[PDB]
RNA sequence: UUGUUAGGACCUAAACUCAAUAACGAAAGUAAUUCUAGUCAUUUAUAAUACACGACAGCUAAGACCCAAACUGGGAUUAGAUACCCCACUAUGCUUAGCCAUAAACCUAAAUAAUUAAUUAACAAAACUAUUUGCCAGAGAACUACUAGCCAUAGCUUAAAACUCAAAGGAC
């Protein structure tokens, strides 16, 4: 009789629907937030591309391409393309820990899309590849 | 004349055993605002807060009931050579004792 | 005087009296504005009464103790006492 | 002129020395009193030091034979619901009455601790004391 | 000499030593229901002994069983199994809102 | 990669509060230490550097937790003066 | 090129959390999982011209190669920038054989058995006794010259003097 933060377990049967679709059917908004450019892609649950955007494609350049307001504009642009294709609910898998990590999610909301969940897929190696050397400053 | 060794063996404090979670009778001797200083027969007094219920009843000389925890609050800290003491006892005020 | 070796025998003799008065009132047990338009004597005035020199911390402590006396039930003896340390204010 | 050296000797020895030297011409008034009724220990300075290695203090833990019985009573029944009054010099607690009866039975010659503990509970029950065997 | 002098003995009132919630119990890699009580629901990361509250010996036993179960095909690595989400909470950690 | 998608590190939005859900997801990742781990994996920390940092952070946590105990312990005596005037 | 893949291949390289732990080993070093082999009794200290080891870098031959990266090239900065910052890419870090034998190889604490009081140069890591070996004798010249040994050849270990100075050095 309460809300569950935990996503509906896959393979089972749940009582939660969004526009007549189950959790496994809602399209996914893949946000890659890096320290320079924030890219956004929306796909259907069958992995078919519907919208794409990024600070670069919007027209920002160099250090402006990696700001919060630049990602917000990129999110609004991705929403508009997806909204035309017929998307109202999105599952936000946000990879990356850059400046437009949250702003890209805020732009998608401003653009008329309804986020039902937020996942994080930032790559965390379990022991992997040696990172580049520390910068001296 | 009774010896000191006998006096200690038959002392109420020796009978109490460990003072953790024991019940004792105290007497209020000093009040500062809503803080009650209660003597329960030990070396150090305890300091409790005036209960909301029957607050006016807790006046000086009033005997109360307590649940002891420590007779002296002390603790050695990292790098210390001696235990730091606050010269106070620990008890939980339960309420007035029935005069009966 | 028994408080000679304190170095402030007159300041501490007065703080002895007011602390003993406070104890008897607290043990033994109305509006406290018996006097209005009055101020506490300034440090320079207190020093003259005691015929000795005080610090700012010594003056502040004397007032806090006198305020506590007024808070408690006060017989006419206490009111006359605190009166000696009150100077009439002229508006 | 004096001996303000409080880390060598004692007040009495330093006063004895100053008079022998010739600097202190009159005995202090407390001198003859100390000479006739000295303290048990000489008041000489000593620097406190920590113990190291396997050196230990010499303090006996005070444990009477009644404590073996008292420990069982607190574990089985806790502290008596009646509150301790530590202001009455002759107070008899519920636990102290248990230990007095437990001793009486043991004087008769009972050798089993289990026998003495369950019999004592019965005797106090006859007396009317309310003993609650609180496992909680 | 004196009958009332104290008697040397071990402390009658000595309090018992506190045990961990897995004291004198068998930690098995196949018991994934118990192992899941010491990992994170979201990331599946093993909790430290400051959160779990276990002793050193059991902290190592749980750690070895989790790694063995994960590597042998009994326990998931990246998350806690959703079946075991309802089990009792034994760890001093709060995540909700 | 071989696990199931949308179970790990996933939070559900309640009543369209997309900011509240994002704030919860961050506390989960910060609490599990993923945020610090990802921060330090951008560049390489040398093994000697890693050991020096961990030994210092451990000793800083001991002295901090111990200082908290000493303040909390000595703050019990912090109350209105009972012997005002003496 | 980029993003996604609940697609395939790969098994190269490295082992998050646990680890706020302080274990194992002579030291070096060692923490993904499993199995096999395996550490153990000399009273104790005390060893080289002998034996066996010894991070990283480096050399030799055949492989590996995800990522990192001396050098090198390209781009910036600057009076210059043979650098710090950016990008690319080697030797190299990996495996298998052998060599090399050096580290601030530093707990800057030789080992062992006692003691905690009849004991503050300073700081660090409280003081101090006994036993055995090693080592030291102002600073620089000098991790140098010469000698001998060594798979080492721009190498390692061993290791002076002339000459110069009246200080050098440690703690506060
Ligand atoms: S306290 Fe006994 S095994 Fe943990
Ligand atoms: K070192
Ligand atoms: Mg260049
Ligand atoms: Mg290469
Ligand atoms: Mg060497
Ligand atoms: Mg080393
Ligand atoms: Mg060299
Ligand atoms: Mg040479
Ligand atoms: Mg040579």
């Amino acid at each position: 009789s309460r809300f569950s933060l935990y996503p509906p377990v896959p393979g089972q049967e749940s009582s939660l629907q969004w526009a007549g679709m189950k959790f496994e059917d809602v399209p996914i908004a893949h946000i890659k937030a890096t320290y320079n450019n924030t890219q956004i892609q929306v796909v259907s649950a069958t992995n078919a591309s519907l919208a794409r955007a990024s600070c670069g494609t919007e027209g920002f350049r160099n250090a402006k391409k990696g700001t919060g307001i630049a990602a917000q504009t990129a999110g609004i642009a991705a929403a508009a393309k997806a909204t035309g294709k017929g998307v109202t609910h999105i599952r936000v898998v946000v990879k990356g820990m850059g400046p437009g990590r949250w702003s890209a999610i805020k732009g998608l909301t401003m653009g008329g899309l309804e986020v039902i969940s937020i996942t994080d897929n930032t790559p965390v190696p379990h022991x992997g590849c040696r990172p580049r050397k520390a910068r001296r400053l | 004349v009774e010896s000191f060794a006998s006096m200690l063996r038959h002392s109420p404090l020796t009978q109490l055993g460990p003072a953790k979670d024991k019940l004792v009778i105290g007497r209020i001797f000093h009040i500062v605002e809503d803080d009650l200083y209660i003597d329960f027969g030990g070396k150090f007094h305890c300091v409790c807060k005036r209960p909301d219920v029957d607050g006016e009843k807790y006046q000086r000389g009033t005997r109360v009931r307590l649940r002891l925890l420590d007779l002296e609050l002390t603790s050695r800290f990292l790098g210390g050579t001696t235990d730091t003491t606050i010269l106070e006892a620990d008890a939980v005020l339960l309420g007035l004792q029935e005069i009966r | 005087h028994f408080l000679f070796y304190t170095g402030k025998q007159s300041y501490y003799s007065l703080m002895h009296d007011v602390y003993g008065k406070v104890m008897q009132l607290e043990k033994h047990r109305a509006e406290s504005r018996d006097l209005i338009g009055s101020r506490w004597l300034i440090k320079e005035e207190l020093e003259e009464m005691l015929v000795e020199k005080l610090s700012d911390e010594d003056y502040a402590q004397f007032i806090r103790l006198l305020e506590k006396l007024l808070t408690l039930p006060c017989g006419p003896a206490e009111e006359e006492f605190v009166q000696r340390f009150r100077r009439s204010v002229t508006i | 002129a004096g001996s303000r050296l409080e880390t060598v000797g004692s007040v009495f020895s330093r006063t004895r020395d100053l008079m022998r030297a010739g600097v202190l011409k009159e005995k202090p008034l407390w001198y003859d009193i100390y000479k006739a009724f000295p303290p048990l220990r000489e008041p000489v300075f000593r620097r406190p030091r920590l113990r190291y290695g396997k050196a230990k203090a010499d303090i006996q833990d005070i444990f009477y034979q009644e404590d073996q019985i008292r420990a069982k009573f607190f574990a089985t029944y806790g502290s008596g619901q009646k509150a301790f009054d530590l202001f009455n010099p002759n107070f008899k607690s519920t636990c102290q009455r248990f230990v007095e009866k437990y001793t009486e039975l043991q004087n008769l010659g009972e050798t089993d601790e289990e026998k003495l503990f369950v019999e004592t509970g019965k005797a106090l029950l006859a007396e009317g004391i309310i003993l609650r065997r609180v496992r909680e | 000499s004196n009958e009332d002098l104290p008697v040397p003995m071990e402390n009658p009132y000595k309090e018992p030593l506190k045990k961990c919630v897995l004291c004198e119990k068998r930690v098995d890699y196949k018991n994934v229901q118990l192992l899941s009580q010491f990992i994170s629901p979201f990331t599946g990361c093993i909790y430290g002994r400051h959160i779990t509250g276990l002793c050193g010996k059991k902290q190592r036993e749980i750690t070895k069983a989790i790694k063995r179960a994960q590597k042998m095909g009994f326990m998931p690595v990246t998350y806690k199994d959703p079946a075991y989400l309802k089990d009792p909470r034994v760890c001093n950690i709060r995540y909700r809102e | 990669a071989k696990h199931l998608k949308f179970i790990a590190r996933t939070v559900m939005v309640q009543e369209g509060n997309v900011e509240g859900a994002y704030r919860t997801l961050n506390r989960i990742l910060t609490t599990d230490g993923l945020t610090e781990v990802i921060s330090r994996r951008r560049y390489y920390e040398k093994p000697c550097r890693r050991r020096q940092r961990e030994s210092y952070e451990t000793c800083r946590r001991i002295y901090n937790m111990e200082m908290a105990r000493k303040i909390n312990f000595l703050m019990r005596k912090n109350r209105a003066d009972p012997w005002l005037g003496c």
